[PDB]
């Protein structure tokens, strides 16, 4: 005899679930016995045991017996009817990043402040079996479990959900975690990631990131380092063989500063391309410590002379960034040195040519978040003459 | 967090003293000082002092303002002298040099209306 | 030539430090050059370079040259004059516990919210060299470094201090961490740890733990599992060969609930004994979820009958604990089972003798902290008769 | 955190309704209810209701008090009927079943003076 449930063995709180049993095509009456608590249960070689609303009293192990003319039959395969949604959901994240190579392992982390007994990792699919781990107490408070995932083969999507339960009620689970998707990244030709805006972004500006491919990718995914999830847009192909997608990030805040990569995939493939070259988004006006810029000889100089731009601060910044107005390339970063009661970096422009003329600004930053910058220094005009 | 004092207003050539007391965390190791807004402008830097008793002064108030710190009570003082009319602003007590987000701790502000 | 500092190379902020240089017994004048920043510096084969108040301008590398009649000599060995006390101190804890076996490794953790570059571990001693580790960003925020310590030989004390500094100023360190001591535990005869109070302690009661030894230990250390530090008392020997110490913990709070062990050591030895048998301190009245107690047949029973005590709750407790009034042994713990809309545990007293008569109470607890209990149930009187 | 309502007093045989609204965290999955102090006594249990709409009632108020819950607004209601004089107490709204410290979230309290 067999025992199963039509919607599934994992049922959310307060939703219908139906249990079906199959005998030997000839039986007078079936019976259902919950393991331990319920002795009797009752409700064409099949029997229907409906449950209009799933509650924690129905969660447990079930067995089925069909009574034939020769007597009671063998016990059925036990059915684990699990209820979910009884506790606040846990958190779920990928340890290095949701981006993993094609093949190769990674770690997922279940996490909650109450899940001190067990965590469950479920993978989306047809007949996937859950994995259980013992919870671990963290030094800073809370509980976590680290699930090894891999090898991540690019034959299908990889989506996961976290659960926790307690020892006294093994079939009563919490609300599911937010789903997390894993992207396998291959060795296909990388896209190109370009920014439409300047090197350093002022708060409130509009930012649009643009991916592009000359091999004709249909999907594009933009991922920022250190985040949980990614963005996803379809690729536009006005001309065949050259696709692109725009990621409009709206008015920029401090959360928009970071390192960005983007990936492309074809129409009927779950494998993604190699990452683009990283793109760094810098946000000015995040630190109120002051920096200043000055030319060591002077603003007005003659060509061929030794000219050094000096960005200095009374605050102990970690690095300085020099920005030239009109320049599209990323700013030049230099670590700061301790000088005569100041912290400074020297940006050598010796010998000076006529192409070095323009407006210069400098910024300070700390290594804790090297994408959040200070307010720009007062602009300096570098004048050159023959 | 931060509590200010010594607000008010005076005529040109007057003198005012600002006070700022700190509570809620460790503030002995970071610089403390004043930034000021203005009608139609932004927060500039005015003055600061750190643990090593080193002082920082904006060029607009260099040699005209004096800052002092009490390391025992986590309290800083500003000695504004020779108050020019362009000093009319809302001065903010600030704890800077945090090196991490939010990089600053601001005071509620005080009004100076030197006219 | 040699270069050294009398108080030491690690100097707290604003304290005197003296730098001495030694030549070849014959030199016209010594000169001191700080690496990078300071060109000149000036202040009987020795020279005295005093610093009345140590500041961050004096922190760095120092070299010494003595000028002889034949010219300048070889550069001296560089001296790192380190300043401490410039930043808020880090935290320092032992990963499993400060109690380690005699020999064998362990991990110390430096920790701060700002130490994002480097951490320094200093061991107390005479000529101990500091160890530097790269900082690691934590998922929950903050920074840490994990230092391997071992093998911990029981020849001396093991005390450590944590520091952090930044890349631009390698010789400017934070305030020292609170010192942490490591106790090597051997195979000597374990002490005895006894409690003078009852099994379950009400909040506000006075608790006194008592260690004792029949081998004559001079020192006693009491450690509670999961803590950073330990307690330490000298042992009293009114009679030779039998020592003891009392650990009065005052009015008990929730922080007094835990697992306790104590260790003993002799007068001129840094090796500690084996741990005592663990002692568990339970604190009632910490959970406001209610429990109830009831005899399944009834309170009044006859000898030889089957009597079961049932502790049940409407709340989903993890375990139940039954205490007999007057009993000195620890309470009996049983996991909770889910029944007819209740959670209960059955405490079998079948067959019942005349020694089972008395007053019984039951408590509930959760596995997150199994030493914090609920309020006691209403007392139950079990009456037996022949 | 927790905001209570429906206090006051009435004579014997009267009726009062208590209300409690929850804010600040997730309170959907834990039981909510009322405990009460008394002059010279301790906090006993009165009533509670959980997610599965299961109710718990103290024996002293069994069949006399009715508790109800609104899962949408995290608000619970107590329907006190046949108020006996020994119900004069300070009733506390409670969020129990946290399973971790502090194991409870209390309301500021309300006064019931049935006399």
């Amino acid at each position: 005899p067999t025992l199963w449930a039509e919607p599934g063995s994992v049922i959310s709180w307060g939703s219908p679930v139906t249990i079906w049993c199959q005998g030997s095509l000839e039986a007078q009456e079936y019976r259902l016995d919950k393991e331990g608590s319920p002795e009797p249960l009752d409700r064409k070689n099949k029997a229907r045991f409906s449950i209009p609303s799933m509650t924690e009293h129905h969660a447990g192990r079930y067995r089925c017996h069909y009574y034939s003319s020769a007597g009671w039959s063998e016990p059925s395969d036990p059915l684990e009817l699990v209820m979910t949604g009884f506790y606040n959901k846990p958190t779920l994240s990928a340890l290095p990043s949701p981006v993993v190579a094609s093949g190769g392992n990674m770690t997922l982390r279940c996490g909650s402040q109450k899940g001190y007994h067990h965590f469950v990792l479920m993978k989306e699919g047809e007949h996937q079996l859950p994995r259980t781990l013992d919870s671990q107490q963290l030094h800073s408070g809370g509980f976590q479990a680290l699930f090894p995932v891999g090898p991540v083969n690019p034959s299908h999507r990889w989506r996961f959900t976290c659960y926790y339960y307690y020892m006294n009620t093994p079939q009563v689970w919490s609300h599911p975690s937010d789903p997390l998707e894993i992207l396998p990244s291959g060795v296909s030709r990388k896209p190109s990631l370009l920014t439409l805006q300047g090197p350093v972004l002022a708060p409130g500006q509009s930012l649009t990131l643009q991916c592009g491919s000359d091999v004709g990718y249909d999907r594009f995914v933009l991922y920022k380092e250190g985040e949980r999830d990614f963005l996803q847009r379809p690729g536009q192909q006005p001309q065949a063989g050259l696709s692109q997608a725009n990621f409009t990030l709206g008015p920029v805040s401090r959360s928009h500063g970071g390192q960005y990569r983007c990936y492309g995939a074809h129409n009927l493939s779950s494998e993604w391309s190699a990452p683009s070259d990283p793109l760094n988004i810098l946000m000015a006006g995040q630190i109120y410590d002051t920096v200043s810029l000055s030319a060591q000889p002077g603003p007005t100089v003659a060509s061929g002379e030794n000219v050094t731009l000096l960005c200095q601060s009374w605050w102990q910044f970690d690095t300085f960034l020099l920005t030239k107005e009109g320049a599209a390339h990323p700013p030049l970063r230099l670590r700061s040195m301790y000088g005569a009661h100041k912290y400074q970096a020297e940006f050598p422009m010796s010998p000076v040519t006529s192409a070095h003329a323009g407006t210069y600004r400098c910024y300070g930053s700390y290594s804790s978040n090297p994408h959040l910058l200070s307010f720009p220094s007062e602009p300096l005009e570098l004048m050159v003459s023959g | 967090q931060l509590q200010e004092s010594g607000g008010g207003l005076v005529q040109a050539g007057g003198s005012l003293r600002l006070s700022c007391a700190a509570s809620g965390s460790i503030f002995v190791y970071v610089p403390m000082g004043w930034y000021r807004q203005a009608p139609g402008k932004e927060r500039e830097f005015v003055a600061a002092i750190s643990l090593g008793s080193n002082t920082n002064y904006a060029d607009s108030v260099k040699g005209r303002f004096t800052i002092s710190r009490d390391n025992a009570k986590n309290t800083v003082y500003l000695q504004m002298n020779s108050l020019k009319p362009e000093d009319t602003a809302v001065y903010y007590c600030a704890v800077t040099g945090l090196r991490i987000y939010p990089f600053v701790y601001w005071g509620q502000g005080t009004q100076v209306t030197v006219s």
